C-alpha cells in the first residue's frame, strides 16, 4: 500500500496546492474575460470555475487531486499566454448543446437512454 | 386495511435460519390449515440472512428480522403479524 | 493501370459480374464498401445494396484485386468532380451505369492489364 | 528453408547476449529481466527506479557508448497493474549496436524525466503525457504538444474509443465553432476476425 | 423491362419503390432518379441452354482468366438443369 | 478506335454522357433496400 | 490410484484409463485437428486429420480413437505428423468445389482455417474434381452435397441423439453420397442442429442463406424465451439488426443444441410488430397517437377502479421485471387479482412451497437417475432438449422410460401403461408390477407435465403423483437428497410468476368480472370480451399484435426478448438474465418503464427507476430471481403431500392427451411462431 | 501463406482460393514479438516499433 | 523515506477524462465468449474480455447506414485472468457483472461401445 508521491506527501499539501490553483484562476478571470472580449460577466466566470472545482471534489486520493492540480495548472498556463482561442475558452460553457431530459418520464418520452 | 401475503425467507444450510427451518418442519402445515386463503410463501435460498415481510393494504409493506431465532419467536412473531392487522 | 472512378462490370452475357462475397468490404481500408444481400427471385446470390462512399475511399485498390471474379474496378475514370456532397455517395445503381458507360474500355484495360495479375 | 525463409544470424545473437549478461552483471541493483530476441534484438527489463543511472552508464561507459536516443514508445496492457510499458531505444554508433530498456509504471506513480541523459526525449516523453498520462517529474517544459488544448483525457489509452467524445461543427447562432456530442453518419463496424484455430505452437501459454 | 409503381417513380432493379405516404420522394423532385435499364434477371432469361453431352460439366465463365473460378456441374436430375452458381448460366444433358 | 474497334456488348451505351453535375438530370443517392420492420395494421372493423 | 503418467512433447501428464490421446492433448491445452470426432457423438475415426506419431512407434495412429498406455510419449508436432496432416488436407480439398465466394460457411469455416493452419500452399491436382447431385430434404436446411466431405457427423446425429434414422450413406468408393436414397423430407424437433455440426458449407440455413457473413456480425449472448428450458443462445447482429440465432455451450441445459423453433423464431421477431402507441377514436377504430395521451387515459381509467374492479393477465413472454412492476402497480390501488395464461393447481400447499411447481432434481438430473415415469405429457414437443436428455440418459445409462397417456413418439421405446388417470390409482395402491418396479430403483424420477394441469383435474392428478412421489420416497431405501417428484413447465414465464406470487389460473376473473384488464402479451386468448362486461378498458402491453390487440383499448407497445435485459427463469427454478441485442421498432419501450411511467402519471409512482433497483426490489420479493445460473434446492415435500392430502378431489375418465401430438402442432405455440413466414413455411411443408 | 497467390492459379487450385480468402478478410497471423526496423529515409533515420 | 502509506480507494474517473453519463448509466459485462458452434476451435475462449451494452443504432435518413450515438459501442478489451479485470473494471468506476467460465466437462469416449454386445450403444450404421 506504499507508494512514491508525486509533489504532495499528505493531504494537506494537496489541498494547498488545491487553493494556490483556485487563487490563480480567481486572479486571472477577468484578465481571461477581458483578453478574448468575452460575452460572459465576470462573476459567471468565476461561477463556471467554481463550479468545476465543486465538480471535481468527490476525490480523497492524495496523488488523483495532485495530477489534477497538475492539470489545472496547465490549464492555467495556457490561458496566460494567448495560445487558445475563443472557442477553447468558450468551451466550458455549453450553449448550443440542447438540455439533455433529466426526469424519468421526459427521459422515457424521448427514447430508451437512461 | 388488512394483510395480503406473508413472505420467509430461508437457507438451507445456514445454522441462522436453522431455528426458521425448525417452524417449517413442525408448525406450517397448520398454518395453512388456520389461514388458506393467506399466501405465506417460503422461498430458500444459499446465503441469505433471514427475513419476514409482510405486505398489506395499499402496498404497505413490514419487515422483520428472524436473525438467529428459535422456532417459539418465529412462532410469537408470525403470530403477531397475523393478528395484527394494521 | 490507372486507378480511379469505382465501377461495377457485367458478364459477356448480360447479368452482374457480383456475387455479393462481401470481400471488397472487408478489405476495404476506409470502409466506405456497404454491402447487404439476400437471395433474389431465381436464387442467385445477388446484392441489394452496394454503396461506395467516394468522400471515404482512399483509391488503393485493394477491392479491384480482392474481388474474385473482377465486379468491382477502379475504372479509368477521374474527372467526375461534383457540386454536392450526396453526388460522391454512390448506390449500386450509379456504379452499375459507370459500369455500362465505361465497359468497352475497361475491358480493353483489363485485357491488356491481367497478365501482370 | 533456403529460399523463402528469412536467414537466421547467430554470432549476432552471441554478442548480443554475452553483453546482456555484462549488463546484467554490471548493475544489480536495477536489472531484472535481459532477454535476447530471435531476430538478434537485445532488451533489458529494469526497475523504474533506475530510469536515469542504467541509461546513464549506456550514454557514457567505455564499451557502451550508446550515444543516440532513437525511440521513447509507451506501451498499454491493461490487464497488469503497472498498465504502462514505457521503453527506451538506444543506439550506439562506435559499436554500432541497438538496444532496449523496458520499464513498468502505472497512472499515478511518477518516472524521473530522462532529459539530463539525452535532450531529445525533452520532446518524446512530452508526448507520451499529451498520449497517456504518465507524469515526468523533473520535466523541464512539460504539457501537451499534439492534442487540442480543451482535450479531456488521454487518447492513446486502450479505454479510450476510436472515435472521441466531442466533435467540432460551426455554428452561426454564436458565430463559432463549438463542440457537440458524437453522432455518426455510419458506425464503425467492428469485424471479428481472430481465427480460432492455434497458429503457434512453440508460443502456446501453459493452463490455468 | 422496368416497371411503374402509381406514384410516377420508377422501380429499381433491386424492388425498391418509395411509398406514397413516403417524404423521402422529396429528394427527387427537381431532379432525377437514376436506375438501371438493364434488369439482370431479364438479360440473363433471353439467354439459351447448351446442351451438352456429359454428366459433369466444367464453367468458368468464358475468357479463362478474366471469368469466374471454375466450377463442376452435376446434370443427373433430368428434371432441373444444372444451372452454374457464379455465372448463372445453365446446362442441360441431351440423354 | 478506328483500326481497333471496342467489342460490341448488349448493355453498353450507345449514347455517352458527360458530366451532368449541377444540370436537372443529375445523380441522387438513395436507399436501394426495402423496408426492414413491419407494422401491424389495425383492424377496420369495431369491436362492438 | 488407477490414473496412468503419459507423456506429450516431453511432458509428464496424469489421465484416467480409457482416455484417447486427442482427450490427454486437449487436458494439456492443446488442440489436435480434427473433421469427425465430436465431444457429444460416436467416434468414427475416418477422416484421419487427428493421425499423430507416437515415439519409438512407426506408424501414426489416430488420436480419436486411441486409447493410451502408461510410459507413452506423443509428439504432436514432428515431421511426419506434419506430413500426414498436409496430405490428408490435400486429400480432402483434392475434390472440394470452387465455391468459397458463393458459400455461406465461408470466415466460420473448419475447412479453410485448417487448411492455412495446417495444409499445403498449393494443389497439384490437375485432373477434373466430381460433381454430386444436390438433394432436397426440407424447407430449413439447404443443401449442396458437392461441398460435403463424407465427415458422417449427419448419420450420427441422425441415429444417435435425434434418433430418427432416415440419413445414410450410398453408393461405394469415392461416389459415395450422403443422402436418403429417396424424396425424404427430414423434419424433426432437432434438425436444424445438423447446420451446426456440418465443418464444411454443404448444409446452411435457408433463411440465413445468402444473407450475412459471420466476420460482421456482433455476438450477443441471451435467453430464448419460445420454451422453458431456458435455452443459452447467443444472436449475431448486423448493424443493429437479428441475423441468426446459435447455441451456447452450457453443459447442464442445451449442452450444444437447440430446437428449431428457437433457431428460426427471428423472422416472426421481425414481423407484425407494434411500433406506436394505438387508442380507440371516436368510431372504435385503433388510431395512432402520442404516449402522453395514451398513459393519461390510461391513469385516468385506473384511478378511479378500485378493489376488484381491475385485473391482470401475464404471458408466456414477459420477463419478471415487468411482472413485479405490475404486481406493486396493482397493490397501489389494492388489487391482488394477478392472473397467468396457464393454469396451475392452488390446492394445498399452492404456490408457497418450491417443491410443488419445479423440475426438482435438475435438468441433467436424468443422467443420474433410472426410472423414469411421464404423466400427461409430450416431452419432444414441450421441452425437446429435455427428450433429449432423457434419450441420452437412455443410450448411455440405460435408463427406463414409461409414459402414461397417449402413445406418442418419442424417438426411443418406452413402457404405454395407458391413458386413464386410474392407472396412478392401481400404482398408488400397488396392483401392477411397475409400482415394485420404481419401488426397486435406486433414483426413481416422476416427471408431471403442466398441459396435463391445464384439464379440469389438475388438483387430482397432481394429488395422485405427489401420493405415488411420497409413497416411494418414505418406503424404498432412497438417500433423501434425491428429489423424485418434478413437474415440467412449458411456459418462461410461468415460474417467474409463480415465484412472485401471482395466482394461476383466469378463475380469479371469470369469478368476479373486473371493468378494467391488462393484458401483459395474453396472446392466448384465454378470455374473450363475452366473458366480460360491456364496458371494460382492456390495456394490451406487449410487442406482437396477435389476438389481444383486435380487442384491446389501448395498445401499448413494448419490447420482445432481444430488445430487452430482461430475467426469465426456467422450468428447473433456474434464473438468467437476457441482454440488449437490438431496440425495439418505433416508439416501443422496454415495459417496467412503461409500467413505472403510467404510475408517475398516476400519482402512485413506485420506490425505483433504474434497472438494477427493480432487480433489488425483486431480491427484496425473493432472492432466487437475482441469483444467475444458480440452482437452489426446494425442500420441505412432506408437508406439501400432508397439505395435499387435506382436500381430495375426483378423477374424471378423460383420457390424458397433449394438445401437441405429430410434428405440426409443434410450430405453432406463441405469438412470435404466429407471424413467421418460416413457421408457416414448415406447416405446410409437413402437412403435404 | 503470406503473400497472395496470383489470379490465374486462385480459379484453378483449391489451396490457392483458400488462402486469398482468408489473406484478404482476415489476414496472415503475425506472431508475438517488438521489433525496431530502421532505415535511412531521405529526412534521416525512420524506424517503425511494431508489437 | 520517500514512501507515503495510503489505504484510500484507487478511483482514477476524474483522469481519463470520460463524461459521467459513460461512467454512471453503462454496464460493463466481464465474461469467457461463448465458442462458434459453426467450428471446433477454441483458441477465442481462453482469455476474458469486457464489454458493454448496445445502445439505440438507427437508420440515416439520407442513404440507410447505421447511424449510432453510443461512442463506447466499439471498445471490447482483453485480460487474461478474471482478478485484473475485475481490479480494471472498479477502476475506472464502471457497474460490472461478471459471467464465470464455462469449462466443457471431461466426457468419456470409447470406440468399442459402438459394438457392444447387449447394450444399446450399439451403432445402427458405420
Ligand atoms: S480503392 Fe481501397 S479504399 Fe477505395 S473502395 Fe477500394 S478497397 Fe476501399
Ligand atoms: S469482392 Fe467482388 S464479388 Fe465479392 S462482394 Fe465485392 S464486388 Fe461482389
Ligand atoms: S465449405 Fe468449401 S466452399 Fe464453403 S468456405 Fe469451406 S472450403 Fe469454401
Ligand atoms: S453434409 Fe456436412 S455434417 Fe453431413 S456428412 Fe457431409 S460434411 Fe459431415
Ligand atoms: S478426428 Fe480422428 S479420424 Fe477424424
Ligand atoms: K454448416
Ligand atoms: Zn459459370
Amino acid at each position: 500500500t506504499s507508494v512514491k508521491p508525486i509533489f504532495s506527501r499528505d493531504m494537506n499539501e494537496a489541498k494547498r496546492r488545491v487553493r494556490e490553483l483556485y487563487r490563480a484562476w480567481y486572479r486571472e478571470v477577468p484578465n481571461t474575460v477581458h483578453l478574448f472580449q468575452l460575452d460572459i460577466s465576470v462573476k459567471q466566470g468565476r461561477d463556471k470555475v467554481r463550479e468545476m472545482f465543486k465538480k471535481n471534489a468527490h476525490v480523497t486520493d492524495p496523488r488523483v487531486v495532485d495530477l489534477l492540480v497538475i492539470k489545472g495548472k496547465m490549464e492555467l498556463e495556457e490561458t496566460i499566454n494567448v495560445w487558445k482561442q475563443r472557442t477553447h475558452v468558450m468551451r466550458f460553457f455549453h450553449e448550443t448543446e440542447a438540455p439533455r431530459p433529466k426526469d424519468f418520464l421526459s427521459k422515457f418520452y424521448v427514447g430508451h437512454d437512461p | 386495511l388488512g394483510l395480503r401475503e406473508i413472505r420467509i425467507h430461508l437457507c438451507q444450510r445456514s445454522p441462522g435460519s436453522q431455528g426458521v427451518r425448525d417452524f417449517i418442519e413442525k408448525r406450517y402445515v397448520e398454518l395453512k390449515k388456520a389461514n388458506p386463503d393467506l399466501p405465506i410463501l417460503i422461498r430458500e435460498c444459499s446465503d441469505v440472512q433471514p427475513k419476514l415481510w409482510a405486505r398489506y393494504a395499499f402496498g404497505q409493506e413490514k419487515n422483520v428480522s428472524l436473525n438467529n431465532f428459535s422456532a417459539d419467536q418465529v412462532t410469537r412473531a408470525l403470530e403477531n403479524v397475523l393478528s395484527s392487522k394494521a | 493501370r490507372f486507378r480511379g472512378e469505382h465501377a461495377l462490370r457485367r458478364y459477356p452475357s448480360g447479368e452482374e459480374r457480383c456475387i455479393a462475397c462481401k470481400l471488397c468490404e472487408a478489405v476495404c481500408p476506409a470502409q466506405a464498401i456497404t454491402i447487404e444481400a439476400e437471395p433474389r427471385a431465381d436464387g442467385s446470390r445477388r446484392t441489394t445494396r452496394y454503396d461506395i462512399d467516394m468522400t471515404k475511399c482512399i483509391y488503393c485498390g485493394f477491392c479491384q484485386e480482392a474481388c474474385p471474379v473482377d465486379a468491382i474496378v477502379e475504372g479509368p475514370n477521374f474527372e467526375f468532380s461534383t457540386e454536392t456532397h450526396e453526388e460522391l455517395l454512390y448506390n449500386k445503381e450509379k456504379l452499375l451505369n459507370n459500369g455500362d458507360k465505361w465497359e468497352a474500355e475497361i475491358a480493353a484495360n483489363i485485357q491488356a492489364d491481367y497478365l501482370y495479375r | 528453408t533456403r529460399p523463402t525463409v528469412r536467414p537466421r544470424n547467430d554470432v549476432a545473437h552471441k554478442q548480443l547476449s554475452a553483453f546482456g549478461e555484462y549488463v546484467a552483471e554490471i548493475l544489480p541493483k536495477y536489472v531484472q529481466q535481459v532477454q535476447v530476441s530471435c531476430f538478434s534484438e537485445l532488451e533489458i527489463c529494469i526497475h523504474p527506479d533506475g530510469v536515469i543511472p542504467v541509461l546513464t552508464f549506456l550514454r557514457d561507459h567505455s564499451n557502451a557508448q550508446f550515444k543516440s536516443l532513437a525511440d521513447l514508445t509507451a506501451v498499454d496492457i491493461p490487464t497488469r497493474q503497472n498498465r504502462f510499458e514505457i521503453v527506451y531505444n538506444l543506439l550506439s554508433l562506435r559499436f554500432n549496436s541497438r538496444i532496449r530498456v523496458k520499464t513498468y509504471t502505472d497512472e499515478l506513480t511518477p518516472v524521473e524525466s530522462s532529459v539530463s541523459v539525452y535532450k531529445a526525449a525533452n520532446w518524446y516523453e512530452r508526448e507520451i503525457w499529451d498520449m497517456f498520462g504518465v507524469f515526468f517529474a523533473n520535466h523541464p517544459d512539460l504539457r501537451r504538444i499534439l492534442t487540442d488544448y480543451g482535450f479531456e483525457g488521454h487518447p492513446f489509452r486502450k479505454d479510450f474509443p476510436l472515435s472521441g467524445y466531442v466533435e467540432l461543427r460551426y455554428d452561426d447562432e454564436v458565430k463559432r465553432v463549438v463542440a457537440e456530442p458524437v453522432e455518426l453518419a455510419q458506425e464503425f463496424r467492428k469485424f471479428d476476425l481472430n481465427s480460432p484455430w492455434e497458429a503457434f505452437p512453440a508460443y502456446r501459454q501453459p493452463p490455468e | 423491362g422496368v416497371r411503374t409503381s402509381p406514384t410516377g417513380e420508377k422501380v429499381t432493379h433491386t424492388g425498391q419503390v418509395y411509398d406514397d405516404e413516403d417524404y423521402r420522394r422529396v429528394r427527387f423532385v427537381g431532379r432525377q432518379k437514376e436506375v438501371n435499364e438493364n434488369f439482370a434477371i431479364d438479360l440473363i432469361a433471353e439467354q439459351p441452354v447448351s446442351q451438352v453431352g456429359s454428366r459433369v460439366i466444367s464453367c468458368d465463365g468464358g475468357g479463362g482468366a478474366l471469368g469466374h473460378p471454375r466450377v463442376y456441374i452435376n446434370l443427373d436430375k433430368e428434371t432441373k438443369t444444372g444451372t452454374c452458381g457464379y455465372c448463372g448460366l445453365q446446362f442441360r444433358q441431351q440423354h | 478506335p478506328t483500326v481497333k474497334p471496342p467489342t460490341a456488348r448488349k448493355f453498353i451505351w450507345t449514347n455517352h454522357k458527360f458530366n451532368l453535375s449541377g444540370t436537372p438530370q443529375q445523380y441522387v443517392p438513395y436507399s436501394t433496400t426495402r423496408k426492414k420492420i413491419q407494422e401491424w395494421v389495425p383492424p377496420s372493423t369495431p369491436y362492438k | 490410484s488407477n490414473l496412468i503418467e503419459v507423456f506429450v512433447d516431453g511432458q509428464s501428464v496424469m489421465v484416467e484409463p480409457g482416455t484417447t490421446v486427442l482427450q490427454a492433448c486437449e487436458k494439456v491445452g492443446m488442440q489436435i485437428p480434427r473433421f469427425c470426432y465430436h465431444e457429444r457423438l460416436s467416434v468414427a475415426g475416418n477422416c484421419r486429420m487427428c493421425l499423430v506419431e507416437i515415439e519409438k512407434a512407426p506408424k501414426v495412429v489416430a488420436a480419436c480413437a486411441m486409447p493410451v498406455m502408461k510410459g507413452w510419449n506423443i509428439l504432436t508436432n514432428s515431421e511426419k505428423t506434419k506430413k500426414a496432416r498436409e496430405g490428408v488436407m490435400e486429400f480432402l480439398l483434392a475434390n472440394h468445389p470452387l465455391d468459397c465466394p458463393i458459400c455461406d460457411q465461408g470466415g466460420e469455416c473448419d475447412l479453410q482455417d485448417q487448411s492455412m493452419m495446417f495444409g499445403s500452399d498449393r494443389s497439384r491436382f490437375l485432373e477434373g474434381k466430381r460433381a454430386v447431385e444436390d438433394k432436397n430434404i426440407g424447407p430449413l436446411v439447404k443443401t449442396i452435397m458437392t461441398r460435403c466431405i463424407q465427415c458422417t457427423r449427419c448419420i450420427r446425429f441422425a441415429s444417435e441423439i435425434a434418433g430418427v434414422d432416415d440419413l445414410g450413406t450410398t453408393g461405394r468408393g469415392n461416389d459415395m453420397q450422403v443422402g436418403t436414397y429417396i424424396e425424404k423430407m427430414f423434419m424433426s424437433e432437432l434438425s436444424g442442429n445438423i447446420i451446426d455440426i456440418c465443418p464444411v458449407g454443404a448444409l446452411t440455413s435457408k433463411p440465413y442463406a445468402f444473407t450475412a457473413r459471420p466476420w460482421e456480425t456482433r455476438k450477443t449472448e441471451s435467453i430464448d424465451v419460445m420454451d422453458a428450458v431456458g435455452s443459452n443462445i447467443v444472436v449475431s447482429t448486423r448493424t443493429g439488426e437479428v441475423m441468426r440465432i446459435l447455441p451456447r455451450m452450457h453443459e447442464d441445459i442445451n449442452e450444444e443444441w437447440i430446437s428449431d423453433k428457437t433457431r428460426f423464431a427471428y423472422d416472426g421477431l421481425k414481423r407484425q410488430r407494434l411500433t406506436e402507441p394505438m387508442v380507440r377514436n371516436e368510431k372504435g377504430l385503433l388510431t395512432h397517437t402520442t404516449w402522453e395521451d395514451a398513459l393519461s387515459r390510461v391513469a385516468g381509467m385506473l384511478q378511479s377502479c378500485q378493489g376488484n374492479d381491475v385485473a391482470a393477465i401475464a404471458g408466456g413472454l414477459v420477463d419478471a421485471e415487468a411482472l413485479i412492476a405490475l404486481k406493486d402497480l396493482l397493490n397501489r390501488v389494492d388489487s391482488d387479482t394477478l392472473c397467468t395464461e396457464e393454469v396451475f393447481p392452488t390446492a394445498g400447499a399452492g404456490t408457497d412451497l418450491r417443491s410443488n411447481y419445479l423440475l426438482n432434481t435438475t435438468i441433467a438430473g436424468v443422467e443420474e437417475a433410472d426410472v423414469v415415469l411421464l404423466v400427461g405429457t409430450n416431452p419432444r414437443f414441450e421441452a425437446p432438449l429435455f427428450n433429449a436428455r432423457i434419450r441420452k440418459s437412455w443410450l448411455h445409462n440405460d435408463l427406463k422410460v414409461a409414459l402414461i397417456g397417449s402413445p406418442v413418439d418419442l424417438t426411443y421405446r418406452y413402457d404405454h401403461l395407458g391413458d386413464s388417470p386410474k392407472i396412478l390409482q392401481d400404482i398408488a395402491s400397488g396392483s401392477h408390477p411397475f409400482s415394485q418396479v420404481l419401488q426397486e430403483a435406486k433414483k426413481p424420477m416422476v416427471v408431471l407435465g403442466s398441459s396435463a394441469l391445464q384439464r379440469n383435474d389438475g388438483a387430482a392428478i397432481l394429488a395422485a403423483v405427489s401420493n405415488i412421489a411420497q409413497k416411494i420416497r418414505t418406503s424404498s431405501g432412497v438417500t433423501g437428497d434425491w428429489k423424485v417428484m418434478n413437474i415440467l413447465h412449458r411456459i418462461a414465464s410461468q415460474v417467474a410468476a409463480l415465484d412472485l406470487g401471482y395466482k394461476p389460473g383466469v378463475e380469479a376473473i371469470r369469478k368476479n368480472p373486473p371493468k378494467m384488464l391488462f393484458l401483459l402479451g395474453a396472446d392466448g386468448g384465454c378470455v374473450t370480451r363475452q366473458d366480460l362486461p360491456k364496458d371494460c378498458f382492456i390495456v394490451y402491453q406487449g410487442h406482437h399484435g396477435d389476438v389481444g390487440a383486435p380487442i384491446a383499448d389501448v395498445i401499448l407497445p413494448g419490447a420482445a426478448y432481444t430488445e430487452k435485459s430482461a430475467t426469465y427463469v426456467n422450468t428447473e427454478g433456474r434464473a438468467q438474465q437476457t441482454k440488449v441485442a437490438v431496440m425495439p421498432p418505433g416508439l416501443a419501450r422496454e415495459d417496467w418503464k412503461i409500467i413505472r411511467a403510467l404510475s408517475e402519471i398516476a400519482g402512485m409512482t413506485l420506490p425505483y427507476d433504474t434497472l438494477d433497483q427493480v432487480r433489488n426490489r425483486l431480491e427484496e420479493v425473493s432472492p432466487n430471481l437475482v441469483r444467475y445460473d444458480d440452482v437452489e434446492g426446494a425442500n420441505y415435500f412432506q408437508q406439501a403431500s400432508e397439505l395435499s392430502k387435506l382436500v381430495n378431489q375426483q378423477l374424471l375418465a378423460d383420457p390424458l392427451v397433449p394438445p401437441q401430438l405429430t410434428i405440426k402442432d409443434f410450430y405453432m405455440t406463441d405469438s412470435i411462431s404466429r407471424a413467421s413466414q418460416t413457421m408457416a413455411k414448415c406447416v405446410k411443408a409437413v402437412t403435404e | 501463406k503470406v503473400s497472395p497467390p496470383k489470379r490465374a492459379e486462385m480459379k484453378t487450385s483449391m489451396e490457392s482460393l483458400i488462402h486469398h480468402f482468408k489473406l484478404y478478410t482476415e489476414g496472415y497471423q503475425v506472431p508475438p514479438g517488438a521489433t525496431y526496423t530502421a532505415i535511412e529515409a531521405p529526412k534521416g533515420e525512420f524506424g517503425v516499433y511494431l508489437v | 523515506t520517500q514512501l507515503i502509506t495510503v489505504d484510500e480507494k484507487l478511483d482514477i474517473t476524474t483522469l481519463t477524462g470520460v463524461p459521467e453519463e459513460h461512467i454512471k448509466t453503462r454496464k460493463a459485462r466481464i465474461f469467457v465468449p461463448a465458442r462458434n458452434n459453426m467450428q471446433s476451435g477454441v483458441n477465442n475462449t481462453k482469455k476474458w474480455k469486457m464489454e458493454f451494452d448496445t445502445r439505440e443504432r438507427w437508420e440515416n435518413p439520407l442513404m440507410g447506414w447505421a447511424s449510432t450515438a453510443d461512442p463506447l459501442s466499439n471498445l471490447v478489451l482483453t485480460f487474461s485472468t478474471k482478478e485484473d479485470a475485475i481490479a480494471f473494471a472498479e477502476k475506472n468506476g464502471w457497474s460490472y457483472d461478471v459471467e464465470e467460465r464455462k469449462v466443457p466437462k471431461p466426457k468419456s469416449k470409447s470406440y468399442g461401445a459402438n459394438f457392444s454386445w447387449n447394450k444399446r450403444t450399439r451403432v445402427s450404421t458405420k
